[PDB]
RNA sequence: AUGAGCAGGUUGAAGGUUGAGUAACAUCAACUGGAGGACCGAACCGACUCUCGUUGAAACGAUAGCGGAUGACUUGUGAUU
RNA sequence: UGAGUAACGCUUGGGAGUGAGAAUCUCCCAAACCGAUUGACUAAGGUUUCCUGGACCAGGGUCGUCCUUCCAGGGUUAGUCUGGACCUAAGCUGAGGCUGAAAAGCGUAGGCGAUGGACAACAGGUUAAUAUUCCUGUACUUACAGUUAGACUGAUGGAGUGACAAAGAAGGUUUUCCACCCCCAUAAUUGGAUUUGGGGAUAAAUCAUAAGGUGGUACAAUAGGCAAAUCCGUUGUGCAUAACAUUGAGUGAUGAUGUCGAGUGAAUGAGUGAUCAAGUAGCGAAGGUGGUAUUAAUCAUGCUUUCAAGAAAAGCUUCUAGGGUUAAUCUAGCUGUAACCAGUACCGAGAACGAACACACGUAGUCAAGGAGAGGAUCCUAAGGUUAGCGAGUGAACUAUAGCCAAGGAACUCUGCAAAUUAACCCCGUAAGUUAGCGAGAAGGGGUGCUUAUGUAAAAGUAAGCCGCAGUGAAGAACGAGGGGGGACUGUUUAACUAAAACACAACUCUAUGCCAAACCGUAAGGUGAUGUAUAUGGGGUGACACCUGCCCAGUGCUGGAAGGU
């Protein structure tokens, strides 16, 4: 509702590879507290399209630039994957 | 009766003895009741605190406890007919699945000579003097086996429920109540008047000649190595130490936590049921 | 051969963990001196 | 001191030479060590006089020494010694083959050797 | 408390059936049956011996033999003193 | 300093390439070990160690252009899998409450707690890294609403099922395997070749058919199941070679004009070429008949026997209660809507875990190829995987591991310690003693190869012939006899110097204990003994089996005792 739930959308290999080839795949970063429901009601209310299904990621942290003189951990990521219908495909960018 | 094992396994000899099983249960098989059936929980020897309190327990194999009416005061006036003598591993005596006239089914410690087909009967009056047959103390003429008997008037059978005990009516007392029971191990007891009991002597008769063959055996029944005092350390026991295969030492045998334990008497003399008591296996009182 | 620590998650996070301190006046003492020694590791559910 | 190496025993040193023998008619040169270069030399010269008569039994013969290579197999390594190789050298009493020695390698100190089929 | 494991091959008990036998028992013969803290021997468990090692590959092992291997057996997970 | 000394912790050769520099990096060809495993799938643990590119401060027992090291980017997709939203075992917590100087201990109702129970998905493909999760194909399950038809609905409670031990042997059906046949490639210069090598597959789900397995079936009365009952239990009657109820591996048809498939095999582009590209994309034939006196899997929570007598709850079915009657609820069908949370990478160990080390150690379960073989023993290999992260020489003394040693054969030594002989299968034969079970694989001997013929379903065997010094020709297989001491035996014990005559064991005896039992943990509550009752429990001593166990009650210990003295 608040959508608060919707941080960034990502672009890799694999998510180019899913977003071609009618169903379109979307791969965004979410709340890590937020469940699937939520995340189908934020594409609703910001979008506009139903998604079809939601698949959801959990990216554990982990340890970066190690042996540099103060180490650090990482974030901790949900990604969720949204398909949209045949035959549609809506832009990230441009509202 | 007892029949003998014929191992032939040639690691030692053991004439082994086992109960038959055969000629003395209805069925081999083990079909006992599921509604009369609780399971019970191996308590190894130890208390509530975890700790060992009774050496020499634990290890014995799964079972699961049959209810036994000991009481069987509450369908009194209602006819029951036995209807299998089955093995109860719980107790050393069989235990019959009997059944009520309306339908009810329970297990009783099963008298001694009665057959599959036998009715039996509890109540508060003479009824007749049959093998099973519950009645108070009052009404027993002298001189019948009777087990199951009650110590406290409404409660449960508690004397003579081992395989094979028996008690002997000798009289009654000029108080009105108190009639004497003669019990096995030779003491004389005052049992009162309202107390309910069972004639006819307990099943299983020769169990004394079961002989075990096996440490295997005892172990499964559910009991551990016991090691001698005179082994021990001159810690953990007053009979240790020494230098070789060593006496006593001490001017009398100790127990593990160091009492005399030989000869002495440990019975509270003090206590409301000492006046009930006629004989003590010895002498008077 | 076996050695003497073998690792358990769970072993572990019941018999040193946070809940486990919290359930008897003995723990809490052992809170309080850990957290009068301002130990960043107060308990071993913090492993990260 | 034991669960030690196998070690350089005589299956070991007779395959080595087998290996060497067939890479060098294979290919025509070998850069090795200088003493393995001065053991191969002598299986050489041996599989090229007994290679000059061209008859069954000296395939039977040359073929419990000869190994599979890369550039040719067991059985076209056998042409390649029997039509082009043995019979360049049908009237030269013997010293086919030449040991010449490079510098020592970078980790080993060790002293290298080129062989050669001589012209 | 709840689960799992013991490759493979032998010996052939009690009991039962049949026949002879007995005045009827007892006993004997054949067949069935497959018991044993049974036997040989792998995984598995254990550690009796020689040698090596003793600033080790190893704060207790390696090679070669060795004992048990359906049981008072071995082991995983969880609880507890 | 020792000292540039010991050590560098099980695995080879070559060709081409990169690079400033190569035994150590990449590719290729061999070679050597593993192959009941160094192969493959996962639990636990580890926590990014996984993939790509780059680097060679440090780490790698050498080197390094390379790494499980470092840098940058990326990688883990679930209604059906593993666990919660379901249930309980040991046990933990535990309002009240009991006990206790205090802190606290015990404990009822409730609540947690898997290593167990219940619950719906299979086949193939795809990326450098994920796949019962993504894609394709075909399914199933649970909720909610509308609708159609039928039916009275029936639980927080009662009952049944769930629900179970060990060992053993028979069957039924698929298999393994054997024989034939089909298809593909091959036709061989070293003497002869008329052949050689490889493949022969399809799941969950739906429908029909099911070898069989389990247990008697209906009717009538009921006083018992914290009320009620049409259900259960009990009592009678009829029919009971069967009927009825439930369960059931396999078979056939869709799923499948699909997928997989031996092999054939590019283009495109990189590159100086080969080669890569790649042996990749794509293409892709047959995809079967009979037997079995051989195999393992299932039916099977099936059956039989034995004593040591072998989990609970949820769930499912049913019963009324209780609610409806001008209704609700349930069943079957159709349409639509929804299916949450956590894990999913990689290793899984002579380099990712527990051992400080890239340490010769240890770590649950699952798949298990061929030949000979009883075999998961043994030797060699298959699918697959590795190159034991210091090398090159030499072949002194000396050491470790092996092999052999003429004549003698324990003369060696504390002692045949160690080493050596035997070893598998088949056929003969086998003593003293005994608790009649054993001793016993006793002791002592013989045969094993290949060919032909006879034997069989296959054998085994039998007869003849041939070769060698030797024929389970190699690997893996018990040395034996006699007398004595101790322990009856099988077992257990000092993790890391003592495995034994020590401990234990079945058995004997004494003693205490009448149940709120004796004994024991605590201070007490509480609890073990025991949901047991003298044929039972605790303690002391002895330790199969057979024969015996003698005298002393002065002292000590124990039991009992009239009075009397203190
Ligand atoms: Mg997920
Ligand atoms: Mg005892
Ligand atoms: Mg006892
Ligand atoms: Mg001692
Ligand atoms: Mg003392
Ligand atoms: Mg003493
Ligand atoms: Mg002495
Ligand atoms: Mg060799
Ligand atoms: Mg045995
Ligand atoms: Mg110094
Ligand atoms: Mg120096
Ligand atoms: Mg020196
Ligand atoms: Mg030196
Ligand atoms: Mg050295
Ligand atoms: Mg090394
Ligand atoms: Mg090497
Ligand atoms: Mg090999
Ligand atoms: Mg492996
Ligand atoms: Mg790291
Ligand atoms: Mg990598
Ligand atoms: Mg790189
Ligand atoms: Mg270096
Ligand atoms: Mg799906
Ligand atoms: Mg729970
Ligand atoms: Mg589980
Ligand atoms: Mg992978
Ligand atoms: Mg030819
Ligand atoms: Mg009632
Ligand atoms: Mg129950
Ligand atoms: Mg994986
Ligand atoms: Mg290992
Ligand atoms: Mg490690
Ligand atoms: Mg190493
Ligand atoms: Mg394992
Ligand atoms: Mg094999
Ligand atoms: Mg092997
Ligand atoms: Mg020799
Ligand atoms: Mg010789
Ligand atoms: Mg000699
Ligand atoms: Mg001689
Ligand atoms: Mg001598
Ligand atoms: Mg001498
Ligand atoms: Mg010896
Ligand atoms: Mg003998
Ligand atoms: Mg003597
Ligand atoms: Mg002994
Ligand atoms: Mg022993
Ligand atoms: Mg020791
Ligand atoms: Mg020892
Ligand atoms: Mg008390
Ligand atoms: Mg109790
Ligand atoms: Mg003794
Ligand atoms: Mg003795
Ligand atoms: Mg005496
Ligand atoms: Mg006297
Ligand atoms: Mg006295």
């Amino acid at each position: 509702d608040v959508t608060n739930v919707l941080l960034k959308p990502v672009l890799t290999e694999k998510v180019y590879f899913n977003q071609m080839g009618e169903t379109k795949k979307y791969v965004f970063v979410v709340n890590p507290k937020a469940s699937k429901t939520r995340v189908k009601l934020a594409f609703e209310l910001v979008y506009g399209i139903k998604p079809l299904k939601v698949n959801t990621l959990i990216r554990k942290p982990t340890t970066i630039r190690g042996g540099s003189r103060f180490p650090g951990l990482s974030k901790l990521e949900k990604l969720a994957v949204i398909t949209l219908p045949k035959g549609i495909a809506i832009s990230v960018t441009g509202e | 009766p007892i029949k003998k094992i014929i191992s032939r396994s040639n690691s030692g000899i053991h004439h082994s003895t086992v109960i038959d099983y055969k000629k003395l249960l209805t069925t081999n098989k083990n079909k006992p009741e599921k509604s009369l059936l609780v399971t019970l929980k191996k308590h190894g020897g130890r208390n509530n605190q975890g700790k060992i309190t009774v050496r020499h327990q634990g290890g014995r194999n799964k079972r699961k406890y049959r209810i036994i009416d000991f009481k069987r005061t509450h369908y009194d006036n209602i006819e029951a007919t036995v209807k299998s003598i089955e093995y109860d591993p719980n107790r050393s005596c069989f235990v019959s699945l009997i059944t009520y006239a309306n339908g009810a089914k329970s297990y009783i410690i099963s008298p001694d000579g009665i057959k599959v087909g036998d009715k039996i009967l509890a109540s508060e009056h003479p009824i007749d003097i049959k093998p099973g047959f519950s009645m108070p103390l009052a009404f027993i003429p002298e001189g019948t086996q009777v087990h199951n008997i009650e110590l406290h008037p409404k409660g449960g059978g508690q004397i003579a429920r081992s395989a094979g005990s028996y008690a002997r009516i000798l009289g009654q007392d000029e108080t009105g109540k108190y009639v004497i029971l003669q019990l096995l191990s030779g003491e004389t007891r005052k049992f009162l008047k309202e107390c309910r009991a069972t004639v006819g002597v307990v099943s299983n008769l020769d169990h004394n000649l079961v002989v075990i063959g096996k440490a295997g055996r005892n172990r499964h029944r559910g009991i551990r190595p016991t090691v001698r005092g005179s082994a021990m350390n001159p810690n953990d026991h007053p009979h240790g130490g020494g230098e070789g295969r060593s006496p006593v030492g001490r001017d009398a045998p100790r127990t593990p936590w160091g009492k005399r334990h030989m000869g002495v008497k440990t019975r509270n003399m003090k206590k409301a049921s000492t006046n009930l008591i006629i004989r003590n296996r010895k002498g008077e009182q | 051969m076996k050695r003497t620590y073998q690792p358990s998650k769970l072993k572990r996070a019941k018999t040193h963990g946070f809940l486990a301190r919290m359930a008897t006046a003995s723990g809490r003492k052992v809170l309080k001196l850990r957290r009068k020694k301002q130990r960043a590791q107060l308990t071993v559910s913090s492993e990260r | 001191s034991y669960i030690n190496k196998p070690g350089k025993t005589s299956a070991w040193r007779v395959m080595t030479v087998r290996q060497q023998v067939s890479a060098v008619l294979a290919y025509g040169k070998i850069e090795t060590t200088l003493k393995k270069a001065k053991n191969t030399q002598k299986r050489l010269d041996k599989l090229i006089t007994l290679a000059k008569v061209d008859n069954f039994n000296n395939r039977r013969q040359v073929k419990k020494w000869l190994l599979n290579t890369n550039l040719f197999d067991v059985d076209q390594l056998m042409d390649h010694l029997f039509s082009k190789v043995a019979p360049k050298y049908e009237k030269t009493p013997g010293g086919y083959s030449r040991v010449l020695k490079l510098g020592p390698r970078r980790g080993d100190a060790t002293e290298m050797a080129i062989l050669q089929l001589t012209d």
